[PDB]
């Protein structure tokens, strides 16, 4: 009666190592498998499968893979140890608008030349956020000098978030939930098997989620525990909100040789006048979008509840502002103009710019972002929010972020990895 | 018709006609190592299943009819329910606790068969 | 007599007596990875061929006589030309375009055979 | 009863009932490479033995009765001494020098058998 | 007549790569396989197997594995290149006992600060053994300056000799000899198969073997060739001798920043008075133990022979003294008080301490051991000796060591690696 079958369509939850595939990058370059131009997807009829986006180890793998790629891409670049010197700084005062008063420092210093016998007197411009006043009222040091070594990113490697596809190894499969209005947990019908994930762009940001995927029909609210104020709420929009950012300053770049084969890229004089970096969000669009978000929050908090939006709480710049990398430069924008309302042209968000960047939440590994010549203009899609609930007739929501896993969890929520188990036995009516 | 796992929601007797579909899908130094480990594992898992079929006397087959009786205590159901209503995922859950017992019995009946066949030659 | 590939220029029926000759020849961290990849690949290629023979019902054989008829459209030649004049390299070119058709037919006839043999037990 | 190699000191006919016991036990970047090499080798060694059984016509078996006669010059002993007094370790030493001869004969008789079976079909 | 069998219990001697398994370490950290909580051991009835501890390649593998792990654990730590400067030293004379007179040096120097423009005047204490007088009678340099670069061990990685289990890869097996009174060579009955070795602690020492396993019944003498005076004799005790070591000085530690993200850990002022480090060995226990050792040596040298113990011959400190690492500091103790007898409270062994350590027998890779704050106390088991025979009616034995393989050979003597060969043929009476 026992009959053995091999090739049985059975699987179990499993954790494995997925590989990257893709169609001068920081991330996926040549250490990545070329994609299949005609990838497959198979609908599974009558299959109900339980998904849990909050326990999805694909998120942990992506987090680890992008950090490791980031570091490998800085390892061979120029060390800026020679730059951690006493700086003599004054204010940049030439044609400065009020918003930029005190933002730029004109600093001179004694730098190493190619020969070990000689030094050179050089100068460069720094942002106020890059330096620390010491002592002699003009003496400054770079901010990272008492904490860490700093390296210069190689100005040939772009930070463009080129999409990565994750693919399963043989013996494993990735299941995709196609059930619209899937909130991240529990069972869903309409499951399909895919060879690989769609391309996911490793966009790094806080508060606002940029350039991601959109909800198919309705704005969705997803959380690990909606009643736990210690958990974040991810909000996925069903329409994009366009945001236009810029650094309206025609910068120049100069190369300072600091050794036999090494150079420091310094910000030189700025052409034209000095203006503040900023981002524009269409006001009507933002209001309509916020409209939809509240309508959905009411489903969990009550339709007679007062839902208020407020700006961020205190913390470091990387937490309280909207951080993003665009055009090759790192912007920190003030979002208090977006989250200032009860219930529910353009809105201008002022921004600050930094050159010394501490990625993720690490201490000890700083990088210097070389300046970009000319003027930067960026156009991107806001596709979602990270909100934290501040908490008896009202609830206040504030922008959150800083934990990058939340930005990938929002794209990988539809995927699950399973292991195929091809043997099975069953009673039949035959005998060897 | 159906591709890989397309029969997963089908009944056990509707499935089990697609066995070759699933069988064929089983096949910077740090990235190199991670991928070699994934590939080596896929091979090791494949070979363990093949070794197991071999010791049960089912080498080279997708469907292997054995000489072990079915204990009604493992699953007291008729062929009609098992092959026409149930899917393989449901079945796997139903008899998960008896898998090792069944495997032990399959190995033992093959050892006896293999020896009887030697004595007859 | 002949060693590996020594029969390559021989006719198909003179060759095919040397099948075990070829079958047995199929078996600083950067250098380590390059060699592991070469070794892992050799294993994966070997296993794919063995899996394929298995699903066609030819496991464990070097010569396997199947139950699929030969379509004259694949190659309209008599046994005398194929086995006495042609070499295997020439033959492989002649029917390259029909390889996938033939493979599909071999898999299907085995699925039918395997099921008929279950019903007879 | 006995686990892996527990039958090593037993006689040849007491052992050889434990064949599945042994068969199943055959299955910072620098550390990663050392372990991948160990795993790749285990697979390669396993497959060479399986390939060899295949070309001798013993695929899928632990005990395979062949059609090659035993030359008394390889070991002039009766079944009683070989199966009841000797252990497998002792036997392996006794006929070590004839292993390659025997293997060559096994391959050749299979080639002849395989062809005769084709002519009969 | 020929019948082929697969799965035959046959093996041959073989050499393979074993992997480590284990239940902030220098050695086994995360690059190690978790152990099996219920490991197997199978007794092999009627199996006689020849073992040879002197040709056991498991020893060579362990030696290589621990050295490589050691180096990997220092590679990312702070380089102390800036410290190889001229030092201005005087004597530490405050509340010093006679035994410590001239042992500590109070040295000042010009050290690098975080900024490249500035130096700082700092001071630290060094042991006399760490420095060389040059030229100006107060001028010193560190001992390694004309030989090698020196790095500082990261003070977060402990040197605790956490046990490592060696395990065989599939297709191989480890055989264990359980024959009591096995002297390292020749055949033994009572052989069992194990999945892995017992845990072996990678304890590093000279002369005395610490914290190892004990003989089951009698003290055992083992040697490659007992009549060859060029070979060492390993002695395994059947009872431990307890040894208590200490550094009775309440040290303080200070951190000197030497660059952007790097610091040197210096010995600061010492609290309380200054005393010599030492080890205590119970005298009666030592005498009883030595009793047993001689009784066994007589079996090879004659029971009418005079067996004398003597202290070590000259050589470097690492050879002539009992070297060990305990509490995180490296001690060099004088064992002449233990090996001073013909034939056969406490014995106090004075010790010296070093900060600059050259491991194994290498030149070119030195390390600086950061100081440990407070007072160090260690309790350990002497489980054996390494003796060398000095050689017509008497024989003299002296302490030996310096070749670390002798300290692992003493734990791995029971294990052998074999390769499984599952195919075989035999005459049967059947025909296909
Ligand atoms: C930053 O300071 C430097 C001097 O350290 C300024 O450069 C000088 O500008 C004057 C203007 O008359 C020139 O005559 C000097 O020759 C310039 N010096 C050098 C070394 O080129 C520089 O313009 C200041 N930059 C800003 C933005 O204020
Ligand atoms: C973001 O922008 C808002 C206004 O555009 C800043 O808000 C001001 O903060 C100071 C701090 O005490 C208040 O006194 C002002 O009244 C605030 N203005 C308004 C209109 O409320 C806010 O500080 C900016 N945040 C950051 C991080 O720069
Ligand atoms: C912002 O979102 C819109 C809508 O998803 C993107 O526009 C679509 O891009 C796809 C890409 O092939 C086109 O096929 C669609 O027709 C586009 N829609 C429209 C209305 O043009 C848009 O590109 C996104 N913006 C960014 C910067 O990614
Ligand atoms: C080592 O030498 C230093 C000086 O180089 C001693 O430190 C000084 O001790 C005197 C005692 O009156 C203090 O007044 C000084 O301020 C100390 N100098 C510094 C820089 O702190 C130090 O005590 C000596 N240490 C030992 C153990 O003798
Ligand atoms: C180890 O300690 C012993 C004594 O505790 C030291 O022995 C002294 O060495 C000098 C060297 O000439 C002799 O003159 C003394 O007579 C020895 N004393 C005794 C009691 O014999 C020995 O030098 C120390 N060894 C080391 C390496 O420090
Ligand atoms: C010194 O050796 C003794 C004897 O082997 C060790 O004490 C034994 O430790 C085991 C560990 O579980 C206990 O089960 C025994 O009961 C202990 N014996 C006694 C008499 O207590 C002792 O721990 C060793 N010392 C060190 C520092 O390792
Ligand atoms: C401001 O811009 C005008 C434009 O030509 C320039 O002439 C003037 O000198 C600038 N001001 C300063 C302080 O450089
Ligand atoms: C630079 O501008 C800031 C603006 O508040 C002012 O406080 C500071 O004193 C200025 N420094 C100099 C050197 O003028
Ligand atoms: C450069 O070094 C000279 C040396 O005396 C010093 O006077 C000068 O102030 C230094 N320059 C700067 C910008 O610190
Ligand atoms: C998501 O849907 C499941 C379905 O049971 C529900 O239990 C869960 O609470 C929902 N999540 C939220 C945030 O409400
Ligand atoms: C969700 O959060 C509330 C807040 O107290 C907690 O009581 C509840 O147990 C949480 N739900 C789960 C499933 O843990
Ligand atoms: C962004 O730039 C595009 C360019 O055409 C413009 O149409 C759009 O309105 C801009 N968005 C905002 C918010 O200004
Ligand atoms: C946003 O929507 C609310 C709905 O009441 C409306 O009152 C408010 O004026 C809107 N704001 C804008 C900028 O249109
Ligand atoms: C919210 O709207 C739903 C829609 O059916 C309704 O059932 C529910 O009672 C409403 N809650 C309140 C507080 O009015
Ligand atoms: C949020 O708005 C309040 C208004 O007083 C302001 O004080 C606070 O600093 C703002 N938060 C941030 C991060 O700017
Ligand atoms: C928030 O809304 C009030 C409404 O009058 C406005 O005055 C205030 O400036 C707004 N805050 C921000 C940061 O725009
Ligand atoms: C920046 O200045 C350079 C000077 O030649 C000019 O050619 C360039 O067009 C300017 N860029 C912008 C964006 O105005
Ligand atoms: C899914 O269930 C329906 C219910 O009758 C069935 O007809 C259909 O064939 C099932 N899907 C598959 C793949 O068989
Ligand atoms: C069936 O299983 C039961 C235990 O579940 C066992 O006692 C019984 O003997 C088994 N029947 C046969 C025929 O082995
Ligand atoms: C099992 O399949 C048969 C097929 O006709 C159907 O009639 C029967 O109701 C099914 N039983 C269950 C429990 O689904
Ligand atoms: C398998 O074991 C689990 C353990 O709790 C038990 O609940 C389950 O019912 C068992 N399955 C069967 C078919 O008895
Ligand atoms: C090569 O061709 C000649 C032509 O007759 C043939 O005799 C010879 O045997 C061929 N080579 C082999 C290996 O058969
Ligand atoms: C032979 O191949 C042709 C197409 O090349 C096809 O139409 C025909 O049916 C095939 N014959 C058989 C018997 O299948
Ligand atoms: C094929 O082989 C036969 C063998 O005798 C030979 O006579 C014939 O000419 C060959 N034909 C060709 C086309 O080579
Ligand atoms: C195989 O396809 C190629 C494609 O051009 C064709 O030229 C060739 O003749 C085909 N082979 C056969 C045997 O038809
Ligand atoms: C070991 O030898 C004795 C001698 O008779 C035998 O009885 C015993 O069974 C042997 N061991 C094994 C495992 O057979
Ligand atoms: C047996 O072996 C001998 C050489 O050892 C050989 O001459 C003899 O022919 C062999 N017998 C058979 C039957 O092959
Ligand atoms: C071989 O085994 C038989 C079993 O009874 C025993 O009587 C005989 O003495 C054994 N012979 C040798 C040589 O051990
Ligand atoms: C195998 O060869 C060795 C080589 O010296 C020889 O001593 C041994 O006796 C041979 N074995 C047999 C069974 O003849
Ligand atoms: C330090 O003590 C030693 C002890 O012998 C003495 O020789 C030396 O001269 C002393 N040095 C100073 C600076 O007092
Ligand atoms: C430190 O440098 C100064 C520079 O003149 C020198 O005088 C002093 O002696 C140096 N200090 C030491 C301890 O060498
Ligand atoms: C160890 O025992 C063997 C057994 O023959 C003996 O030959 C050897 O000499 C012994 N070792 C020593 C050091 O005596
Ligand atoms: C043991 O050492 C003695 C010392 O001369 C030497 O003669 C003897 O040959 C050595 N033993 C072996 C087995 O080499
Ligand atoms: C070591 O310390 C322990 C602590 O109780 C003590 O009992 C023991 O006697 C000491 N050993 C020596 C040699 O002093
Ligand atoms: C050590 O044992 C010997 C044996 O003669 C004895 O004479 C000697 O006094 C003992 N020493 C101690 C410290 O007990
Ligand atoms: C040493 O003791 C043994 C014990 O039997 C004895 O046979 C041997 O002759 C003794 N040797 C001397 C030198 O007395
Ligand atoms: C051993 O003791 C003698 C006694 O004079 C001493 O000279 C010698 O240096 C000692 N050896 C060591 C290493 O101290
Ligand atoms: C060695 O023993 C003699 C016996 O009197 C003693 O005087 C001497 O100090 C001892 N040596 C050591 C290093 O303790
Ligand atoms: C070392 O000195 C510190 C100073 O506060 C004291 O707290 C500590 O207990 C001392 N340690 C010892 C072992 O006496």
């Amino acid at each position: 009666w026992v009959t053995v079958y091999y090739g049985v369509p059975v699987w179990k939850d499993a954790e494995t190592t997925l590989f990257c595939a893709s169609d001068h990058n920081v991330w996926a370059t040549h250490a990545c498998v070329p994609t299949d131009p005609n990838p497959q997807e198979i609908h599974l009829e009558n299959v109900t499968e339980e998904f849990n986006m909050w326990k999805n180890n694909m998120v942990e793998q992506m987090h680890t893979d992008i950090i490791s790629l980031w570091d490998q891409s800085l390892k061979p670049c120029v060390k800026l140890t020679p730059l951690c010197v006493t700086l003599q700084c004054t204010n940049v005062t030439n044609n400065i608008t009020d918003d930029m008063r005190g933002e730029l420092k004109n600093c001179s210093f004694n730098m190493t030349t190619e020969l070990r016998d000689k030094k050179q007197k050089v100068y460069s411009l720094f942002y106020r956020l890059d330096v620390v006043q010491i002592n002699s009222n003009k003496e400054y040091r770079l901010i990272n000098c008492n904490t860490s070594a700093i390296t210069q990113a190689c100005p040939k490697v772009s930070f463009e978030p080129i999409p990565i596809h994750y693919c399963a190894p043989a013996g494993f499969a990735i299941l995709k939930c196609k059930d619209k209005k899937f909130n991240g947990t529990g069972p869903c019908p309409s499951v399909s098997t895919v060879q690989c994930t769609h391309g996911i762009k490793p966009v790094v940001s806080t508060q606002l989620l940029l350039n991601g995927s959109l909800a198919e029909e309705e704005v969705m609210i997803r959380s690990e525990n909606i009643t736990n104020n210690a958990k974040n709420i991810l909000v996925q929009f069903n329409t994009p909100v366009q945001i236009n950012c810029t650094r309206p300053n025609n910068n120049t770049r100069k190369s300072i040789r600091i050794g036999p084969g090494q150079a420091f890229y310094a910000t030189g004089d700025i052409i034209g006048d000095i203006r503040q970096a900023h981002c524009n969000v269409s006001k009507a669009t933002w209001n309509e979008t916020l409209g939809k978000v509240v309508k959905q929050l009411r489903k969990h908090f009550g339709n007679n509840t007062i839902i208020r939006f407020a700006n961020s709480s205190g913390g470091d710049l990387e937490v309280t502002t909207h951080s993003f990398n665009c055009g090759g430069e790192f912007f920190y924008c003030n979002t208090s103009g977006l989250f200032n309302s009860t219930w529910i042209d353009s809105i201008t968000l002022p921004c600050r710019i930094k050159q010394i960047i501490n990625m993720w939440q690490r201490i000890g590994q700083a990088m210097y972002a070389p300046p970009i010549q000319g003027v930067i203009r960026c156009v991107s899609n806001i596709t979602g929010l990270i909100l934290t609930r501040d908490g008896s007739t009202t609830e206040t929501f504030r922008p959150g972020g800083g934990d990058m896993r939340d930005n990938w969890r929002s794209e990988l929520y539809k995927y699950k990895v399973v292991k195929i188990e091809p043997l099975g036995v069953a009673p039949t009516r035959c005998k060897r | 018709f159906l591709g890989f796992l397309g029969a997963a929601g089908s009944t056990m007797g509707a499935a089990s006609m697609t066995l070759t579909v699933q069988a064929r899908n089983l096949l910077l130094t740090v990235w190199g190592i991670k991928q070699l480990q994934a590939r080596v594992l896929a091979v090791e898992r494949y070979l363990r299943d093949q070794q197991l079929l071999g010791i049960w006397g089912c080498s080279g087959k997708l469907i292997c009819c054995t000489n072990v009786p079915w204990n009604s205590s493992w699953s007291n159901r008729n062929l009609s329910e098992i092959w026409d209503n149930m899917t393989w995922l449901q079945w796997d859950k139903e008899i998960s606790n008896y898998t090792q017992i069944i495997y032990g019995l399959l190995e033992e009946s093959q050892n006896q068969q293999e020896k009887n066949e030697q004595d007859l030659l």
